[PDB]
């Protein structure tokens, strides 16, 4: 199916406590594969998936050199933004950057992204055409001007449409065991009396990959959206995900309810019932 | 500036089975700024060897982290996660329930 | 593989 590669960068200023904290992480789909932490001893880009451990020193030295440059950029950016927004030197502020590329089921380039946020809100983003910029406010219009004159979008377009997707395809092949896999949800249901006249039915999806899943309850075939407790999909720690959906049912009505599970790893959508 | 409160879920990696080794997880997500304190507790006391994932974020810019430690559940040991963040006036404590 | 980044805000 479809795939993506994404890098995420966070820098947080630490006035009086040294240089800003910088953390970079890279993903292919829902699988992390590299990290850099400014506060760690190694000062190197590091593997976080087994398939990337096979890349040689030339890859790791190159990623380390580039990630330090991303770090430097954010150090400059924090000072710039502080200036643009007339903020004091005392406060901690956050710059975030994300970029990457999507390929479709044919593995061909589908979409590219490159976006920046300051203190949790949009600052500037490359439009989907990869040729123009969305400036969130008046300060960002200044960055937009600078970047338009320096033809920054042209350089990003060439990466997002080219090397981004070439590397994504390389990773897909080298990590085929990890990345071209699906883990279908293992499902179960639990029943727990919450009083003499009500019971909780909890429908579970465990050990699935990728994270995308749809879990719903029906009563007599009618969707129970506004009556269903749904937790956010959550990582298990081992590369798989979990989720559950619960309904409180009047004792005696258990048979009216069905849980429906949709996931790429299933041969067909599941319908589960308590007896 | 923007401040978003962490969602908190405390749970095990594997379905809990007493006397069988496992990982206790505390997943925090949807929060901003990224400074956050997360402790895993056993019978109300801080567990020393807790690791976490590398800071990352969602399309809406909000952060998420997974804190985790090895543990072997028993019938009687009680676990919890204790979270502090700028959006919380006091640490928020969520108890582990093996069916949640 | 990372972009060869050059621009600052």
């Amino acid at each position: 199916g479809s795939h993506s590669m994404r890098y995420f960068f966070t820098s947080v200023s630490r006035p009086g406590r040294g240089e800003p904290r910088f953390i970079a992480v890279g993903y292919v789909d829902d699988t992390q594969f590299v990290r850099f932490d400014s506060d760690a001893a190694s000062q190197r880009m590091e593997p976080r998936a087994p398939w990337i451990e096979q890349e040689g020193p030339e890859y790791w030295d190159g990623e380390t050199r580039k990630v330090k440059a991303h770090s430097q950029t954010h150090r400059v950016d924090l000072g710039t933004l502080r200036g643009y927004y007339n903020q004091s030197e005392a406060g901690s502020h956050t710059v975030q950057r994300m970029y990457g590329c999507d390929v479709g089921s044919d593995w061909r380039f589908l979409r590219g992204y490159h976006q920046y946020a300051y203190d949790g809100k949009d600052y500037i983003a490359l439009k989907e055409d990869l040729r123009s910029w969305t400036a969130a406010d008046m300060a960002a219009q200044t960055t937009k001007h600078k970047w338009e004159a320096a033809h920054v979008a042209e350089q990003l377009r060439a990466y997002l449409e080219g090397t981004c997707v070439e590397w994504l395809r390389r990773y897909l092949e080298n990590g085929k065991e990890t990345l071209q896999r699906t883990d279908a949800p293992k499902t179960h249901m639990t029943h727990h009396a919450v009083s003499d006249h009500e019971a909780t039915l909890r429908c579970w999806a465990l050990s699935f990959y990728p994270a995308e899943i749809t879990l719903t309850w029906q009563r007599d075939g009618e969707d129970q959206t506004q009556d269903t407790e749904l937790v956010e999909t959550r990582p298990a720690g081992d590369g798989t995900f979990q989720k559950w959906a619960a309904v409180v049912v009047p004792s005696g009505q258990e048979q009216r309810y069905t849980c429906h599970v949709q996931h790429e790893g299933l041969p067909k959508p599941l319908t589960l019932r308590w007896e | 500036m923007i401040q978003r409160t962490p969602k908190i879920q405390v749970y095990s990696r594997h379905p809990a089975e007493n006397g069988k080794s496992n990982f206790l997880n505390c997943y925090v997500s949807g929060f901003h700024p990224s400074d956050i304190e997360v402790d895993l507790l056993k019978n109300g006391e801080r567990i020393e060897k807790v690791e976490h994932s590398d800071l990352s974020f969602s399309k809406d810019w909000s952060f998420y982290l997974l804190y985790y430690t090895e543990f072997t559940p028993t019938e009687k040991d009680e676990y919890a996660c204790r979270v502090n963040h700028v959006t919380l006036s006091q640490p928020k404590i969520v108890k582990w329930d093996r069916d949640m | 593989s990372l972009f060869n980044t050059v621009a600052t805000l």
